[PDB]
């Protein structure tokens, strides 16, 4: 099952001798290397217009850490903290209590986005899919401090898409 | 008082401290230095910048996070600096330049600047009003820059006399400006003290109170002449108001508390002149 | 009780070892402070490398004794060579006070610090 | 028991538990345990002063090759007057299988430098100095692999914690990047997981 | 010119340079160690001085047997 | 009048040719350094940006720290970062260098570059994608658009 290489020998007839002379003295291959270069010279290139085109990228891809909630509902947590459980940074920091309304909630909904690895186990491991691995990959943040979401700042970020989110649950429900 | 001001376990990176400090200018040579030791001690330092955001950007990252905070200023506009000291605890103001602008005298920054931010600070009820000053800056002649800086002394123990007027010597560091002009190219008393033993009085003064009232000045350790300290500059090493200012005169003042009423070890010359003269011939004369 | 040793068969050894290590540190001294661009002056940091070598002082055992000596020497090795750089030969001087002295009462303004 | 199970074999298993205790008939000085696993990779627990005869042993003797060396590490284990475990691993190249040498030892009493016999042994040992503190007999060089210079405390022990006592910061003030005490922001919260009930009975030590 | 009288001078004159010592007292029977105050490490550093000044190697036994500055003087007047 | 327009049109050309080529250095220790060769891929171009990527810190202007920033490194870091023009700036690129990140924890690791030095642009990621990355660096452009240098010099 082995298939070794280089053991097969100069032919010492005048004719191979002379041929590998007049490729050592003579520059050919090298030459037919600059017709290689030429052929892909003469192509059009694969590049992207990059503030007018986007690449392609996969409906399962893991940005925003944005938020979801109901159809005109409530929001969609339940500080369960499965994800802080799963977290493997750590990066989850929940801090909980109910509202006197019964339906049990927050107080303080921390993720790191410094310490973030940006697995997906927080959302596999969401049972209401409250935080959703997001679309978009635009953060780009000057200074330190804003890369600290809390609570209201993912309710803000929910509250500018989810129809961008849905589809991409709705094409992503059944695999998983 | 309320909390998140109280101290809480040792200091430095983000660590919670008893103070937060609001200081004017720090883009030069103290202020950083200063900035630099709240980082250490971990404080949390207010401050405006009227200047380029690539300074402070490139002084930023002194403290851990949370620790600073940025703001924009002028010097001509009372809402943007009540704006500033709206919820402080202290206050520091160092200014200092070596030539006059066209916006700007040596007069009306020593003078406008602190009747407006001294008056913001009695206006908003704070402590420990400390405001820089230099040594033998009489209210009589030979220097426009020290009579100036002398009526700034006077407007600040003016108004809010409670306050620090702090004056040190000549003060010598690793950006020192007179040393530098010493270095890169009659008779007078003088004795430089280190800025690391000011900036020590400092943060002692300021995390120390029972200090509001009181006015401190600083002492080189030496006081030997000018002469000789050219002698060892260029030993090893191998404005015009400025010059009149270094060959004036530097003198001791004992009537008012110094060093050792703050208690502080005074650090001596050759060793940071060692740190500094980069880029063994010790004279060491020291008259009296 | 019988457990094999590092290197000795006294203290004597031990003792042999450390001076010479000691020995080997206070001729180290001079070429290292000129070479690295240092700022501290040689009775100083000779000093606290005399009481480096007596903060140890209470081992008794001969088998710790060399285990130290050899530690120094891959020190002394480290520091023979320029590998090491200003960082770690400062990070031997304490300058980054942490003030606190062994006061009760400046224990008891900063608290929790028994 | 049919589907999706893991298959094993008795051959195997017959075949390293014979050599096994082949091994151990002719070598009665230094065997201690010979446990087959159920996995089939031998395992050889071992007293450490004749290591050197048994690695000269078993890079040869033309029963059982064994040219190849792999993982040795003194694995951090508490509550034993004999800490340190080191294993050496031994793989074929002629006959493919896994041994291993488990040999135990203490912190201060060394193990006896297989660097000797094995031409990859050296930063192998250099890598276990400097994590464990486990020391040699008649080694080439012992420096500092994998850590800081100034750094100390042997740091994969079960006596270090998850920081270390140091934090590199820069300062304009002394000019340079010194090392300070730790100042965390986060409790790094441990979460304790260990839920009783026994899920495998068959490994329960048995009690007082 | 190495005379034993010159070794014992120039001994004096680096206990002299030695520092440390209060005050110098150059007793022929000193014994520094347990009757002036003085560290065996101070011990090594002392005969570490005398084999920076003047010659050998000194190996540190052999600076254990000295203890007292006469007997240095005669242990290298033997060597020198 | 004629003073401040000129000082301002004048300062907009030459951020202007500031923020036109850029090139940089490139650190990049760990898998950040294999997306920072990737946003040096023939389809992600930076030739279009004035981007060539050129390890010489004689002429980098810019500088990305990539990869995971270890205590047995900075100071290296550092003396790479000294010698280096008058304007210098900082990416952090990734979860290793954004604060520390994943390994936060773990002795002998920095808790992020900001630490060592300042950092002019954070971008977060593991990895981040070079797309972003060079959003960043567009990001980076408009600040260098945002300076007002010269009218804070003439306003003095
Ligand atoms: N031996 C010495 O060096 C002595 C120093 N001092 C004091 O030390 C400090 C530092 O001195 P140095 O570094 O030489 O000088 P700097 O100009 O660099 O420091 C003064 C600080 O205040 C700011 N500032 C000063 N004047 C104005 C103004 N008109 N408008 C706005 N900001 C102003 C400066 O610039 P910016 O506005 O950009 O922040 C800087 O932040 C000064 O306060 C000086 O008075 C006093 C006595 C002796
Ligand atoms: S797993 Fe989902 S429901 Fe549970 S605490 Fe996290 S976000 Fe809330
Ligand atoms: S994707 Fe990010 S927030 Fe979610 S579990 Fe992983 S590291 Fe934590
Ligand atoms: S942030 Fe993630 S992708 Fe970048 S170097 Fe670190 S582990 Fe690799």
């Amino acid at each position: 099952t082995y298939k070794y290489v280089n053991l097969r020998e100069p032919s010492m007839d005048m004719k191979s001798v002379t041929d590998r002379a007049a490729q050592t003295l003579l520059w050919t291959e090298l030459i037919r290397g600059l017709g290689m270069t030429l052929s892909y010279l003469f192509r059009e290139p694969a590049t992207i217009n990059y503030p007018f085109e986007k690449g392609p990228l996969s409906p399962r891809f893991r940005g925003e850490h944005a938020l979801r909630r109901y159809p005109s509902g409530e929001e969609r947590c339940i500080a369960c903290k499965l994800c802080e459980a799963v977290c493997p940074a750590q990066a989850i920091t929940i801090e909980a209590e109910p509202r006197a309304d019964g339906s049990r909630r927050t107080t303080r909904y921390d993720i790191d986005m410094t310490k973030c690895i940006y697995c997906g186990f927080c959302q596999e491991a969401c049972p209401v899919d409250a935080i959703v691995e997001g679309p978009n990959f635009e953060f780009s943040t000057e200074t330190h401090e804003e890369l600290l979401y809390n609570k209201e700042k993912l309710l803000n970020n929910g509250d500018k898409w989810e129809a961008e989110i849905a589809a991409n649950i709705q094409a992503d429900y059944l695999y998983r | 008082l309320h909390h998140a001001v109280i101290p809480h376990g040792k200091g430095g990176r983000s660590s919670v401290s008893g103070i937060v400090a609001t200081v004017f200018g720090a883009t030069g040579f103290l202020g950083r230095y200063l900035v630099n030791h709240l980082g250490r001690m971990g404080s949390q330092v207010i401050v405006p910048y009227r200047c380029e955001p690539y300074d402070t950007m490139h002084l930023r990252p002194m403290g851990d996070l949370g620790q600073i905070i940025f703001m924009d200023w002028n010097g001509r506009d009372k809402d943007s600096i009540r704006r500033a000291v709206e919820h402080s605890n202290v206050v520091i103001n160092l200014v200092g330049r070596e030539w006059e602008t066209k916006n700007f005298d040596f007069e009306d920054v020593f003078v406008k600047i602190p009747q407006a931010i001294a008056q913001v600070s009695k206006e908003a009820g704070v402590e420990k009003f400390i405001h820089i000053s230099h040594l033998n800056a009489d209210i009589k002649s030979s220097s426009k820059y020290l009579r100036n800086k002398a009526v700034g002394e006077k407007e600040v123990r003016e108004t809010f006399p409670e306050a620090t007027i702090i004056k040190p010597a000549d003060i010598f560091g690793r950006e020192d400006r007179f040393l530098n002009y010493f270095a890169n190219i009659k008779k007078t008393v003088k004795q430089p003290v280190y800025i690391v033993d000011v900036t020590k009085g400092i943060i002692n003064a300021i995390k120390d109170p029972d200090a509001r009232g009181k006015t401190f000045a600083f002492v080189g350790p030496n006081r030997y002449l000018l002469f000789d300290l050219v002698q060892y500059v260029f030993a090893v090493a191998h404005t015009r108001d400025k010059v009149e200012r270094i060959h004036t005169t530097d003198r001791t003042l004992p009537h008012l508390p110094g060093l050792e009423d703050l208690g502080v070890q005074a650090t001596p010359l050759e060793l940071k002149a060692i740190e500094v003269l980069r880029r063994s011939e010790i004279e060491d004369v020291q008259p009296a | 009780t019988s457990v094999k040793p590092i290197f000795s068969r006294d203290m004597n050894e031990a003792k042999r070892r450390v001076r010479e290590l000691y020995r080997a540190w206070y001729r180290e001294v001079p070429n290292t402070v000129h070479l690295f661009q240092l700022d501290i002056s040689v009775k100083q940091g000779r000093d606290k490398v005399r009481e480096m070598f007596k903060k140890n002082a209470h081992v008794t055992d001969p088998r710790v004794v060399d285990l130290l000596v050899i530690k120094g020497k891959m020190e002394l090795e480290e520091t023979i060579n320029v590998w090491k750089q200003r960082t770690h030969v400062m990070r031997f001087f304490h300058e980054t006070e942490a003030p606190r002295p062994k006061d009760f009462l400046s224990k008891f303004y900063v608290g929790h610090d028994p | 028991t049919r589907p999706t199970v893991r298959p094993r074999n008795d051959v195997a298993h017959k075949q390293l538990s014979a050599f096994g205790e082949y091994v151990a008939e002719i070598l009665p000085k230094y065997v201690q345990q010979v446990q087959v696993s159920c996995f089939s990779e031998l395992e050889i627990c071992i007293h450490p002063d004749g290591v050197i005869p048994v690695l000269t042993f078993l890079r040869d003797h033309s029963n059982a090759q064994f040219k190849s060396l792999a993982d040795l590490t003194a694995v951090d284990i508490p509550t034993r007057q004999n800490r340190f475990e080191i294993v050496y691993n031994l793989l074929s190249l002629r006959f493919n299988s896994r041994i291993r040498v488990k040999t135990y030892t203490d912190e201060l009493t060394p193990v006896e430098s297989s660097v000797s016999v094995y031409k990859a042994a050296n930063w192998y040992e250099r890598e276990i100095w400097d994590m464990f503190g486990v020391f040699f007999a008649n080694h080439p060089d012992l420096r500092r692999i994998l850590t800081d210079y100034g750094f100390e405390g042997h740091p994969f022990r079960k006596d270090f914690p998850l920081s270390g006592y140091v934090e590199l910061r820069y300062d304009d003030e002394v000019k340079r990047v010194v090392a300070e005490p730790v100042e965390l922001a986060q409790e790094f919260r441990k979460f304790d997981l260990n839920s009783p009930w026994e899920a495998f009975p068959a490994y329960r030590q048995p009690p007082e | 010119p190495l005379t034993l009288e010159g070794i014992k001078d120039r001994v004096l004159y680096v206990l002299k340079l030695y520092d440390k010592i209060d005050p110098e007292k150059l007793s022929v029977n000193s014994h520094f160690m347990k009757d002036l105050g003085l560290d065996s490490l101070d011990q090594v550093e002392i005969i570490m001085a005398m084999e920076d000044e003047f010659g050998f190697e000194i190996p540190d036994i052999d600076a254990e047997k000295l203890m007292c500055p006469q007997e240095i003087v005669d242990y290298i007047a033997d060597k020198k | 009048s004629r003073g401040e327009y000129v000082v301002a049109k004048l300062d907009d050309l030459i951020n202007w040719a500031r923020r036109s080529s850029l090139w940089p250095m490139t650190f990049g220790l760990a898998c950040c350094a294999v997306e920072m060769m990737h946003m040096a891929a023939p389809r992600y171009d930076m030739d279009r940006f004035g981007v060539v990527f050129r390890a010489s810190p004689r002429q980098s202007d810019v500088m990305i720290v990539a990869g995971t920033l270890t205590n047995k490194m900075a100071p290296a870091l550092r003396k790479v970062y000294d010698q280096m023009p008058e304007p210098r700036y900082v990416v952090s690129m990734g979860s290793c260098a954004n604060g520390g990140g994943y390994y936060h924890y773990s002795y002998s690791v920095v808790r992020g570059c900001d630490r060592i030095v300042p950092v002019d642009i954070y971008v977060p990621g593991c990895p981040p994608t070079a797309e972003a990355l060079l959003y960043g660096i567009l990001q980076l452009q408009k600040k260098i658009k945002r300076e007002k240098r010269l009218r804070i010099w003439y306003r003095r």
